C-alpha cells in the first residue's frame, strides 16, 4: 500500500527534504536532503503541489506514514526491500533557490563566507513533538505556511497547531 | 594591557526576536559578534571580543496584548579592542558608529557615553567587569546531548552559536557578492546561561568572538 503512496508521490511534484528555506518564506522552494542527518528517529519533510496526496485506510497521507514509528528510516535503510528503498530515495533530491532568503557574512580565517540560512525539518517536527511529550512550556508557538499552509509544506499542512519555539528571553535588572 | 570600551544602557527598538526557526528572544552571540566585526570594519578599530549584557528586554505581546517576533530592550556592551592612541578619539569613533548601528534589525535610540577601561592583569579585569553593572551577561554552558533534552533536563536556554554548511551555492545569479564563498547553511546551537556580570568569576568566559567551524565562542571556554 505504501508502494502505491510513494508511486503517487513520484507521479506528482514529490520532493523529500530535511532542510528548506520555505520555513522562512512561503515562495522560496529551496530544498536540501542532508544524508548525514538520517538516523532511526529522524523526522523528514515533503512537498508536492497543494500537498496533494493519496490517503490510506485510516486517512493518512505519505508524510504522516513516513514520520510514524521510524517508517522513513526503515524504508531508507532497506528493511522493507530494495524496491521501496529505491523509490523513496529517488525523491530525496536537492533544489537550489536563494531568493527571498538572507545572505549574511560570517567571518572565516582572515576572510568571510556568505551564508544563506535555511531551516531544519527535524527540529520543527520532532522538536515540537518532543517538547509536547515532555510538557515543556517555556515556549512560543509560530504557524508556518502563511495564508496557504496547504501549498507550503506537508508538515505545515498537517501541523496547523503550529510549531514550538524556545522562549529565549533573558532576565532583567529591576527598577527598584 | 587589555583595553575595553564600554557602552552602558543601549536602548534598542524593533529587534527581530526570531534568531532561528526554534529560537525567539535575546539576539544570539552571533549578532553581537557581528556588530563588533562591523564596527572594526567601518571604523578600523581592532575588535578582539565582545561581552554583552541584558538590562531590559521584552518581546512584544508577551507581557501584555495589543507576524515577525519583534522585541525592545536595553543592553550594555563591552568591546575588547587594541588601541594605541588617546581614549577620547576612540570614544568618539565608537559613539559615531553606535549612533547609526543596528542590533538584529533594531534601531538604537539612546545610549550612555562610551568610556574606556584598562586591565594590567586578571585582577583589574574585575574592575573592568564590574564597570558593566548592572546587567545579565551570556555564558556558554555547552551541549550535553542535544538542545531539546538539555533544555528539559538541564533547564538551560538554547542560542545560535554559528552555522553548518549544507551545500556550496553553484550559480550566483541572485547572489549580491559573486566572489565570496557562498553556502546554503543551517543554524547550530549551544546551551547558554545568564549571570550578573559581577558574579562571573572569569570575564574571559563572557567575552565572545569568532572561531573555527563557523562558530562563535567565549575566550575562556565553557563556564565554571
Amino acid at each position: 500500500m505504501i508502494k502505491e503512496m510513494i508511486e503517487d508521490f513520484i507521479s506528482k511534484g514529490g520532493l523529500i527534504f530535511t532542510h528548506s528555506g520555505r520555513y522562512t518564506n512561503t515562495n522560496n522552494s529551496c530544498f536540501i536532503f542532508n544524508k548525514n542527518d538520517i538516523g532511526v528517529d529522524t523526522k523528514v519533510d515533503m512537498y508536492t503541489p497543494k500537498s496533494a496526496g493519496i490517503k490510506n485506510e485510516e486517512g493518512e497521507n505519505l508524510w504522516q506514514v513516513l514520520n510514524k514509528a521510524n517508517m522513513f528510516y526503515r524504508i531508507y535503510s532497506g528493511e522493507l526491500g530494495e524496491e521501496l528503498q529505491y523509490l523513496l530515495k529517488s525523491c530525496c533530491t536537492a533544489k537550489e533557490d536563494v531568493t527571498t532568503l538572507p545572505q549574511i557574512y560570517f567571518k572565516n580565517g582572515e576572510g568571510y563566507d556568505i551564508l544563506v540560512p535555511i531551516g531544519n525539518a527535524h527540529n520543527l517536527i520532532s522538536g515540537t513533538e518532543y517538547l509536547w511529550e515532555h510538557k515543556y512550556y517555556n515556549t512560543f508557538t509560530q504557524k508556518l505556511g502563511g495564508s496557504n499552509p496547504q501549498n507550503c509544506t506537508h508538515a505545515c499542512n498537517k501541523m496547523r497547531g503550529g510549531f514550538k519555539q524556545f522562549n529565549c528571553t533573558p532576565p532583567q535588572v529591576e527598577d527598584n | 594591557m587589555r583595553k575595553f570600551i564600554i557602552v552602558k544602557n543601549v536602548k534598542v527598538d524593533g529587534i527581530n526576536a526570531k534568531s532561528s526557526d526554534i529560537t525567539v528572544g535575546m539576539p544570539p552571540a552571533t549578532t553581537f559578534c557581528g556588530l563588533g566585526e562591523t564596527m572594526s570594519i567601518k571604523t578600523g578599530i581592532v575588535v578582539k571580543a565582545v561581552s554583552y549584557g541584558s538590562v531590559k528586554f521584552e518581546v512584544r505581546g508577551s507581557r501584555f496584548n495589543t507576524p515577525k517576533p519583534l522585541a525592545d530592550g536595553v543592553f550594555t556592551l563591552c568591546f575588547e579592542v587594541e588601541w594605541e592612541d588617546c581614549a577620547e578619539v576612540l570614544v568618539d569613533k565608537v559613539t559615531n558608529f553606535i549612533n547609526t548601528a543596528r542590533i538584529a534589525g533594531g534601531t538604537i535610540a539612546s545610549f550612555n557615553k562610551p568610556f574606556v577601561k584598562v586591565a594590567k592583569d586578571a585582577e583589574e579585569l574585575a574592575s573592568v567587569k564590574n564597570a558593566m553593572m548592572p546587567c545579565y551577561v551570556v555564558v556558554d554552558c555547552g551541549v550535553e546531548v542535544n538542545i531539546f533534552e538539555d533544555a528539559v533536563n538541564r533547564k538551560l536556554q538554547p542560542m545560535v552559536n554559528g552555522y553548518k554548511k549544507l551545500e556550496k551555492i553553484v550559480d550566483n545569479k541572485h547572489m549580491r557578492d559573486k566572489f565570496t564563498p557562498a553556502y546554503l547553511a543551517t543554524p547550530t546551537y549551544t546551551m547558554i546561561g545568564y549571570k550578573m556580570v559581577s558574579n562571573v568569576d572569569n570575564f574571559d568566559q563572557a567575552l565572545w568572538q569568532y572561531g573555527e567551524n563557523t562558530k562563535v565562542k567565549t575566550i575562556g571556554g565553557i563556564y565554571n
